[PDB]
């Protein structure tokens, strides 16, 4: 199926950096959709705006989930 | 947009926490150093080794209707 | 400012694990109220967990939302 | 304050100048040293003290007059008299230009060696008030992307000053190559940009603290209004800073005190409430609600700020100044990080103050208020100023910060010295290296880096007598290749059996371990 | 035990406590190992019997089976089995041992003696079968990878194990010299067809209808 991944782009592509357990993570992360289900960033209104035969403007959603290790002693 | 903590067990031990701070950006540009990112997490955390695992999902296929879906099953 | 915050995260711990035994037992329910405006809800493996479009290694975890808001009447 | 004497620490153990009703408890690795003792023919009724420890000297603020000493504080260097209160200073270019801040709001550069005051600027024409000071907090440092130039913080009421084109080092050549129109014509090419906190700071700025992290300027002002912290940090499009994080005033109303050691923001409230947070994102990570420290200083043997992230949480022993029961009475106490264990307590006078040192500094300075022992003038009342200074010349107590701050060559000198163990020494510095070792993967450049690493690591462990110790840490090792994993497990194995040749075989977990790694040892080979 | 000549029946018993920490630090262990897997080995000879060839193999589990099997001289045993006529049986055990440069040495120096094409029958005839068939497949990938490292293709070229040979080198992503030999000294079909399946087996396949000189090329800019 090499073929179908390689003609499509992805909906969301992760880079996760992390060392030895996975608990300590840094995600960067870029998706084509919205990936937050309780918020919705602005898009531009295509309502006067382009409606000819250029395409349509789309805004890539990236999202970088980081942390901070705080030490139980 | 979301804001996490996971406990840090060491043999079933609360050893430390992670709290963890997602955020997200709205931008037409996407581009980032991995060189950058790999830094930034050796030196906010300060631990020693680095990996990067790679995920991507391709949607091959959605079920399409002749209307906006209400129904669940897909 | 001494009991609002002591007392509060003890009550916090007493919820979860009172959702964790719950969970565990056999018996799922509704995300539990443990404010007017905050919701707590113990997703596991058979119910949907929003964190997977960000982190596909969460799957038992507690989500904390704002209660679902209803229309108002007259 | 006029009357300066300067002693050594021979003095020390020859006469003292304290108020009775001084308790101490706690162990006596502590020495308290008596270097500068300033008398004043007149004895102020509530002296508004401050000092400051940099690397380029000490400074002491009296009400008007300023004493410039040199770090180890046993020569004058220079000493001025203002007709205004002094209310913050700064030390730059070796300390040969003093920045003298008046509660008028001028500014006076002045020339250390020459007395000669170059500068004098009104920079706000506004004097608030004569009886509370205008300027808050004077933060030098040095620009990295102009040789010679410092960029200057002045924290004012009303906002704060970004001073930049500080083209210091020209102006001390024009003063040296004798040319006083040029060195006017540098001093006229300084660029002050005043930025408003007005906006967001109702009630004006008190603290600011300024860092370098994460390829940016975090510029953290807490203040009392509509938002007690404020994260400015420099446009890279525009030339200024813009705000990138707002907490407000609802739980913690603003921050009196600043001190950014690395990654960690110790914030003092507005309630006397110390506490420790991250500077990234600026979240929660610890409250010290219980002790009241009115001021707290951070004191460790500073080698590299990179020393603090790979030896855990024991870096800073802090110096707190907590609000005991007694209301002419303050404690200084010396806590372990965070457990709080009291190190060590000492009594101090109403008028008393922590140096604010820099992260150079190796020693803990306290300015100490000594009333003369006259029944007709109050304990309040401050007659002599004396900086003490806490030397932990016993050991065990600078080894603490002597083995975090990875400073082993320091630390072999420190524990010959006194006959410590100088083994445990080369046991932290294989750790160490071993780590280092984990700094390097499998790459066609890196080669020589962990090739160099492996020969240090050998000849630590030679230098290393405890067998087992060695074992472990080869078992635990991070090896980058299969080769030298290889030898040296069969080095391992090696010397675990020339031992047992002679004790009857001992049975030892060592033996268990690396038994089981070379069962492993090939099946990896084999497998992956 | 083995003073009543039960090679055997010490074998058996040795077997059974080789899981304990505590019995493997005996004086007679290591010594008792050493033994047990020569006499067999030095009572056989060629032609190897189906018997003496399963007692080799048992010898050899038991350089397998045997967790201090660091402490004993393969050196010896690799030579017996080579007075058995078993180059494959050798490098097992020469393999097997804990020294990297030793090793390294006595297998460069061994594998320039004897025909790799026999090994290599011998690995498929009796190393594939029983328990020995996941070490055949490590043996057989140290033979490829000093076959190619030593530009000995020639050996296998005439042979089935050359397309082997060819898939050896996509596994271990050392296909340089193998390329290389292909297209100096042999027929560029060979080598415009294994760049090919090269870049069909790393995600960037190479269009089809194109000449093998074109082919050769694109291989050789994608080596910089």
């Amino acid at each position: 199926v090499k073929n179908l991944y390689q003609s499509e782009k992805p909906q969301k592509w992760r880079v996760e950096i992390y060392s030895g357990q996975k608990k300590i993570k840094t995600v960067w992360q870029l998706s084509d959709s919205s990936p937050i289900d309780h918020l919705n960033f602005h898009k531009p209104d295509f309502s006067e705006l382009t409606l000819n035969g250029s395409l349509e403007e789309r805004i890539f959603f990236t999202n970088m989930v980081t942390c901070s290790q705080v030490h139980f002693k | 947009c979301w804001l996490g903590a996971e406990l840090i067990t060491t043999n079933n031990s609360i050893t430390g926490i992670v709290l963890y701070v997602v955020s997200c950006k709205a931008d037409k540009n996407y581009s980032v150093n991995l060189e950058n990112l790999k830094n930034l997490h050796k030196k906010r955390h300060h631990l020693s080794t680095v990996t990067s695992k790679g995920f991507a999902q391709y949607e091959l296929f959605k079920s399409s209707a002749l209307d906006d879906t209400i129904t669940a099953s897909q | 400012m001494w009991e609002r915050l002591n007392c509060a995260a003890e009550d916090f711990y007493s919820r979860l694990l009172q959702k964790f035994n719950e969970e565990k037992k056999g018996i799922r329910k509704d995300p539990f109220l443990y404010e007017a405006d905050v919701q707590v809800q113990l997703i596991s493996k058979g119910q949907p967990n929003p964190l997977k479009n960000i982190l596909n290694e969460n799957d038992i975890v507690f989500i904390v939302e704002k209660v679902p808001l209803e229309k108002e009447e007259t | 304050w006029n009357d300066i004497e300067l002693l050594t620490n021979d003095d020390t153990g020859s006469g003292y100048l304290s108020v009775g009703s001084r308790k101490e408890h706690g162990t006596a690795l502590y020495q308290v040293d008596l270097l500068v003792k300033i008398s004043s023919e007149k004895a102020s009724l509530n002296p508004k003290i401050q000092a400051c420890s940099l690397s380029d000297g000490f400074i002491i603020v009296a009400d008007q007059s300023v004493i410039l000493l040199d770090s180890i504080c046993r020569s004058l260097q220079l000493h001025l008299v203002f007709d205004t209160e002094v209310d913050v200073v700064g030390l730059c270019q070796e300390g040969k230009f003093l920045l003298v801040g008046e509660r008028s709001g001028n500014l006076h550069l002045i020339h250390v060696t020459s007395k000669q005051t170059l500068l004098t600027n009104a920079f706000v024409q506004k004097a608030n008030d004569e009886n509370r000071r205008t300027y808050q907090n004077l933060v030098i440092e040095k620009d990295g992307s102009n040789e010679g130039t410092y960029y200057m913080l002045l924290l004012t009421y009303s906002g704060f000053f970004c001073i930049t084109n500080l083209q210091l080092l020209k102006i001390q050549q024009a003063i040296e190559n004798v040319d006083f129109s040029t060195a006017k014509k540098l001093q006229g090419q300084i660029k002050s940009s005043f930025i408003s906190t007005e906006n967001y700071h109702t009630l004006g700025c008190l603290s600011l603290v300024a860092g370098d992290l994460a390829s940016e300027v975090p510029v953290i002002i807490g203040g009392t209004g509509n938002c007690a912290f404020s994260k400015w940090e420099p446009d890279s499009s525009k030339k200024g800073m813009t705000v990138k994080n707002l907490i407000d005033a609802e739980i913690i109303k603003g921050a009196k005190k600043f001190q950014l050691i690395d990654n960690l923001l110790f914030v003092l409230d507005t309630d006397n409430v110390l506490s420790l947070w991250d500077i990234y994102t600026l979240t929660p990570v610890w409250n010290w609600p219980s002790l009241h420290v009115e001021e707290f200083l951070l004191t460790t043997e500073a080698d590299s700020p990179s020393s603090v992230t790979w030896q855990g949480i024991t870096n800073l022993k802090l110096i707190a100044l907590t609000a005991s029961a007694n209301k002419k009475m303050k404690n200084l106490m010396v806590y372990s990080l965070p457990t709080m264990e009291i190190l060590y307590s000492l009594e101090v006078s109403s008028v008393s103050s922590l140096v604010q040192t820099g992260i150079s500094t190796d020693t803990i300075y306290l300015l100490e208020g000594v009333c003369k022992n006259d029944p007709k003038l109050s304990e309040d009342s401050v007659s002599v100023l004396v900086l003490r200074c806490l030397t932990e010349a016993l050991p065990e107590n600078r080894l603490s910060r002597l083995l975090h701050k990875h400073r082993f060559a320091e630390a072999e000198s420190f524990a010959i010295q006194f006959g410590l163990d100088v083994e445990l020494v080369y046991k932290v510095k294989s750790n160490h290296i071993l780590e280092k070792l984990a700094l390097s993967s499998v790459d066609a450049s890196e080669q020589t880096e962990w090739q160099q690493l492996v020969d240090d690591a050998k000849e630590n462990l030679h230098k290393i007598q405890d067998d087992e110790f060695v074992v472990n840490y080869c078992l635990k090792a991070q090896w980058i290749t299969y080769e030298t994993t290889q030898e040296m497990l069969n080095y391992a194995k090696t010397r675990l059996l020339k031992k047992e040749d002679k004790t009857a075989l001992i049975y030892s977990d060592g033996l268990k371990e690396v038994l089981r790694a070379h069962a492993k040892l090939t099946t990896f080979y084999g497998a992956f | 035990l083995l003073g009543f000549n039960m090679i055997p029946y010490l074998r058996k018993v040795l077997k059974a406590i080789s899981s304990i920490h505590s019995l493997w630090q005996v004086p007679y262990f290591s010594k008792a190992w050493q033994r047990v897997i020569q006499i067999p080995l030095l009572s056989a000879s060629c032609p190897l019997s189906p018997d003496q060839l399963s007692d080799c193999s048992e010898s050899l589990i038991a350089v397998l089976e045997c967790p201090v099997s660091g402490d004993l001289d393969l050196i010896g045993v690799a030579r017996q089995y080579i007075q058995l006529e078993l180059p494959a049986f050798a490098l097992a055990c020469l393999m097997l041992m804990p020294h990297s440069e030793k090793r390294h040495q006595q297998i460069k120096n061994f594998l320039g003696s004897c025909d790799p094409q026999v090994i290599l029958k011998q690995l498929e005839e009796h190393m594939n079968t029983g328990q020995l068939a996941g070490f055949s497949h490590q043996i057989r990938s140290l033979i490829l990878n000093n076959i190619i490292n030593k530009k000995e293709f020639g050996i296998l070229a005439k042979t089935k194990y050359f397309q082997m040979l060819k898939m050896h080198a996509m596994n271990t992503n050392n296909i340089t010299e193998l390329v290389n030999y292909l297209a100096n000294d042999l027929s560029l079909d060979e080598a415009s067809v294994l760049i090919t399946e090269y870049s069909k087996h790393c995600g960037k396949p190479v269009p089809p209808d194109t000449a093998p000189c074109e082919i050769l090329k694109m291989f050789l800019s994608g080596l910089s």
